């Protein structure tokens, strides 16, 4: 009767159609190697007492030595990939880089645009479902770790489904009270703590028993193809620094805790495949995004 | 780095006449350089000591 | 780039001969023309910058699949640089070249009832500058030779002042009043005063001075022609002669 | 419920979306710093006897000599800089000038163009709406100093809804008799002549005793960037002067009474931030004009 | 019976009483003297195409030169003046610069310091009290100028009683229609426009009839000794630049709309004479902090 | 009404207020990069089957060559850094180590004590306080990931108002069901499973039915200025370490989780932006501690 | 500044020896300290930066006339370089050079009945470094000897652990405890290589970073200065 589902799997919005050809990519990766020079030039530049590797840096990035009194800022290269990371996020975006300035940038560094390279795991759980009879209560909390409360009040026990989907490759399920789990029409196992999970399997039938609540636990590890120069910890920092400058606020848009659930939540949809591809980009891109403004930094308190 | 220190009576009553004009190459740069770029190319060459 | 840089009538002229259509049209879907947007200017603001796209930018914008979109995006690439979206069109139009479809029966385009007005309000003409609004009346005029309504070109010229002083003075058939005109067409060029690698605001702006900064790029690239030190190495068709005619004219 | 509203914020008219790259822009400070020479020409001419100083200022200018026959008008950069002043004002106003002529005028001088390396303090007072009960009148008069008159008819006290906009970074209001002001869901203060507000916190409610009337006055200080080269003084004269030679005659326009009105009105509009920066440009091609003209008039 | 008084001349909080000394003049004159120098600098290098003006400029006024990747505010010499303005417009405010670093600050130019070589005239018009007779109402609006509207019902020859201080030199009334006013104990002279007082002569009587409103408008002129390089046009926006960054912002403190309510303000109060010589050093500094910040732009929209 | 707070924002304890100077701070990014050089060297030490590197390593940190038989402490240099530490956290400490030490320590290297070039993301969520009506029941758990239990025994709906202070910068807040959450003062939107919300613009009010209870997360982002070499993995390794080391053991101080928990309370203070620059220099310092110690264990 | 220079018992002792009570008094009157004040620091933040004031800011605060407010002066002059406004002090007291009030039966000044606590409370010496604490608690023990309080010292100490580990280890009375001992003292000093011209958040930071950036110029042009006011006139 009840149906429980996460929260952030619900209603992904579409994602940009644009700047997802491959010179295009090659963009996207010139910005983040440049970026990266830029870290690590400014963190020479203080040990060495000299602003030169800095400066020299900064004119591969932006094209010109700045001069004292105007902000630095990264110029063209800057004004591209924060507009660029506007369109990847949603249709709506108005996606207003010409082709000419993204050919020349691409030209600054010779890499490739290659976005399938390597992998990497998303812990988000992905509960599409949680399907359950009417005298039982099921809360579903968190995304990281999902935490499920089920109180049965009924008179006997209770059967609940779970739905994973079938984009997760395992979840991994620990409960406060040992408890009964199995695959639909399969034989009842003994009461264990952990459970082991293919969520392509099938849905999972829980049992119920009446008194104390049973509160399980939900770990799921998912692995997406991305360029080997991704880096999960810059690339959440990333997604933080865009969503508090406002780089996100478009209308008719879903907003995201971390770029784990938005990565997930686009892979638990329709065209999921072609969904991912742009959100990889993005990913890359908002990686360089992190960089160049922790180089180079505008915002005061 | 620091100036070395002069003598103890340059110290209590020494004046120094200075002037911190320091000037522009500007106007030797601005203008047409075309004709004479080659003859300045020639001197630069020649400036440091040849093989 | 290389069309915002032709600066006679002859030079644009013998490009659009030249270039063949494919290059007016975009294959890129770009976004829907005219929407209230909200941009990224970092370097002057921190607050996002309010704008409204148009179809004169140098970036790819849907378009309508009637004979109506295709006369707006070869007047978009003549003076924003960038055509528009139009899907599906045949092979033997994109082979052909711009001034064919502006100047030639043998396509099969009908264009007899297109309104001048309505094309110049699409394509926004209060945001066009000057030299952009000449190279739109070239195109209008050459449209308009074609179809037999020379009238209507001048009643649209008529109702707009401005426009009937600067309209180009040339006619669609005769070479002779090609060479004699003096008027300057260059968007994009070597710039006088000191250009700088700084953003501009305007969408429109901001594009245009990517091209800018490109074509000074492209100027000292290897790929430029220079006429005063390799003539001899072009051939023949290519080089510079007082004698060079279009095609008919 | 009546809603009172500031005469110079309504139906603020679009600006021209042209002159404004960075070609263009070293044309109007080129303008500028060239003006500002032709006015020191005539004291230089005053130390002399002669009129080399001016003549040889008109001929940068001008780009050429002037003659005793016919009246100076300033030659090319003259007709530049007073069409380039028509197209800022109305989207409607054509865009005569070439771009290769602007080019051209911007190469006289060395000066860069740069709009945003100082502010300005602008002094209109931007009040969006008042908001009455329907025994209350309230009068709104003034852009400066705003003093609004308020009557309270009615058997008890009423309260009245003040809203300055969220673009003002101070305002100044100050009674002719003490009065409570707060902002929403806050506590009355005690009764006192002065109060400092900043806009951007919320709408403030008045208490209006029944009895005399009740007249406030507002003062507003607004900082916008401005080039380094802006002259306050210059830039109003010039908006004077480019009215009366009918430079604003256009149609479909809304006219004010100064610079100060014009930038706060365009800056209150649904999308103002694009207007300022057009209107900045504006007042700086107002303030050569202001100079060239008194030094050439026609 | 009623009494009617000018918003702006009700309870003057007090000035600082510390900067006031020889040393501390000196300073502020000549953080005006080379905060000029920093505004035609800047203008030098926007033409010249070149950075070395402006470094030249910074260098004297900051002792430090122009630093690239760190915005520049001023150093020590803008923090010093900075919160002297603080402690000059209230007595609330605290006395934080210490008495070397001025000594220092004071010595980098040849400054003479004083005060009292030239004079100014300020437009805010004082109206210290008008009384009027029980069924007559009187408003006061205005500033710069004082537009007095007063209505008299039944009976007949309402007396006003205007009295403009003693400090203002020279008010002039005009009215709506023509109106008759005298001093005290003097005969009513024959119904004019305009009239030209001294406030020192006397409490003003005006008559005012039944019905017709009358309105008199005043504008006064007062002088305040002030040193050369005074400049009332940069001392008010170094006023309306102060109260927006907030350094007027203390407990316990009166807001005005300009400087010349300020300085005509404290000096109506008791022990006014000296308080105006605080204001005026005041005056002298909202000068340089103007030309300073104009130099400088930190703050962005 | 019943009021519910955020353990880890109640009763911050004052921090210390030594070797915050220019020339201390210098001390804090000498002691980083040379624990850096002696990590770096040791793996290289294993690598290339010799001990060359380690003693060039050693020898500059602790100003005295490694021998078999005494213990690798670090030196001076590890004592001055542990005694500094001490002192950041809390007001009590002894801060006994003098300038003289200090001064000879930053020379070793030619580093700015710069701590405002950078900044970093603090995914701490700061709830000042739920106000609950009567028959509600409120219940906070965590801090990374703050989840609010409510249900409400009453008849009708009620009212719960959420205060999240003024200094984070976005908050995205997430239901189990989908929920209406409106600012004071604005309509209520239809149900929706999650809101991002600014903590600034004022308290906010969610709509509790009666039924089920309704459990929110709540998410939020705060930048905070830090020096360059700033490194969040590094930091909180330290904390732990310094925590379990006894360092942190002083009278009248409270403890905190993780090092984003600290100096978000400290942040939430009376005054808390003075508390901010001096838990930054704490966090370089224990980025150093934790390289020392992992190079040199004890 | 030529106080905080000094980096040696010895010399602390020769100059407070060859200084009168006028300088460590002074003549402004300040503002009252324990405020909870906003100061512009524009180097780091737009808005206002929170500080309290404090009798060791390094700028002159207003004082009372009474034993404790003469003593909070002196100590804060030789920890901040900068005293307090006492008013009407009488020329007895300020030819009389800043030892003999410490460590002299001749002042006239009843120096008994002080309690080191309350005086330590007034000066925030939960806020001064290791070398301000040091010299003010050698003040503290110049004054327990003279009047025979050397039991009260002790006490003071045992309830202030940290003050005890970095106590003074001289004895008033005793030329060879002096002359021996180690103590570092110099809150200012000439450095290797410069320091940055830049401002602090603190107030006695950045009062404190303004008396080392002008000691170098102090150091080199102040012997002419004083000389010129020195010659033809008689000390105090």
């Amino acid at each position: 009767a009840n149906r429980a589902t996460s929260a952030f799997l619900d209603n992904p919005h579409p994602v940009g159609v644009n700047y997802v050809d491959e010179g295009s990519r090659q963009f996207v990766a010139v910005a983040e190697l440049l970026a990266s020079k830029l870290i690590d030039s400014s963190r020479e530049s203080d040990e060495s007492n000299s602003d030169v590797p800095f400066v020299q840096a900064y004119s591969k990035f932006a094209d010109d030595n700045p001069r004292h009194l105007r902000v630095k800022t990264g110029g063209k290269m800057a004004n591209a990939l924060t507009n660029v990371i506007r369109s990847y996020y949603s249709i709506n975006a108005p996606a207003i880089v010409p082709q000419v300035e993204i050919d020349r940038l691409a030209s600054k560094a010779t890499v490739s645009g290659d976005m399938y390279n390597s992998y990497a795991i998303f812990n988000s759980v992905p509960i599409v479902e949680v399907l359950s009879p009417a005298r039982t209560t099921v809360s579903i909390v968190g995304s990281d770790r999902a935490d499920v409360t089920m109180l049965n009040t009924g008179a006997g026990a209770a059967n609940i489904t779970f739905n994973f989907g079938q984009i997760a490759e395992t979840v991994i399920l620990k409960g406060s009270v040992p408890f009964q789990l199995a695959r639909l029409n399969q034989p009842m196992p003994a009461a264990r703590f952990t459970y082991k999970l293919r969520p392509l399997d099938g849905p999972f039938i829980v049992v119920l028993p009446v008194g104390n609540p049973l509160v399980i636990s939900a770990t799921a590890a998912t692995r997406i193809q991305v360029p080997l120069a991704f880096n999960k910890a810059l690339v959440e920092s990333g997604f933080q620094t865009a969503m508090n400058d406002g780089l996100f606020d478009i209308q008719n848009v879903n907003y995201y805790s971390s770029f784990d659930e938005f990565i997930i939540s686009q892979y638990h949809a329709q065209d999921g495949i072609n969904r991912v591809s742009t959100c990889v980009i993005l990913g890359l891109a908002l990686q360089a995004y992190d960089q160049m403004r922790r180089a180079l930094p505008v915002r005061r308190v | 780095y620091r100036p070395r220190r002069f003598k103890e009576i340059e110290h209590t009553h020494g004046y120094v006449y200075r002037e911190l004009n320091q000037g522009s190459l500007l106007p030797l740069v601005d203008a047409n350089l075309k004709e004479s770029s080659s003859y300045y190319f020639k001197k630069l060459m020649s400036s440091i000591s040849n093989v | 780039m290389d069309v915002l840089s032709k600066g006679s009538l002859k030079e644009l002229l013998a490009h659009l001969e030249k270039t063949p259509l494919e290059e007016a049209i975009s294959y890129r879907i770009g976004t829907v023309p005219y929407q209230n947007v909200l941009i990224s200017r970092n370097e002057y603001y921190n607050q996002l910058y309010p704008d409204t796209t148009s179809l004169i930018d140098g970036v790819s914008r849907e378009g309508q699949r009637n004979v109506n979109g295709l006369i707006m995006s070869i007047i978009s690439y003549v003076v924003s640089g960038s055509g528009h979206y139009i899907p599906n069109i045949g092979f033997m139009l994109l082979r052909r070249s711009i001034l064919d479809i502006l100047t030639k029966h043998d396509t099969g385009l009908v264009t007899n009832n297109l309104n001048y007005g309505i094309i110049a309000r699409n394509l926004t003409v209060s945001k066009m500058n000057c030299e952009q609004r000449k190279r739109m009346l070239i195109c209008f005029k050459l449209l308009a030779y074609k179809d037999g309504n020379q009238n209507d070109y001048e009643i649209y010229l008529n109702q707009n002042i401005p426009l009937k002083q600067i309209a180009p003075n040339f006619i669609p058939g005769d070479m002779r009043t090609v060479i004699h005109n003096q008027d300057q067409l260059a968007i994009v060029g070597i710039p006088a005063y000191r250009l700088t690698q700084s953003t501009e605001l305007s969408i429109r702006d901001d594009n245009a001075k990517s091209y800018k900064l490109g074509y000074v790029d492209w100027y000292n690239s290897n790929s430029f022609l220079r006429e005063r030190s390799e003539f001899n190495l072009i051939r023949l068709k290519d080089r510079d002669t007082k004698y060079g005619k279009l095609n008919g004219w």
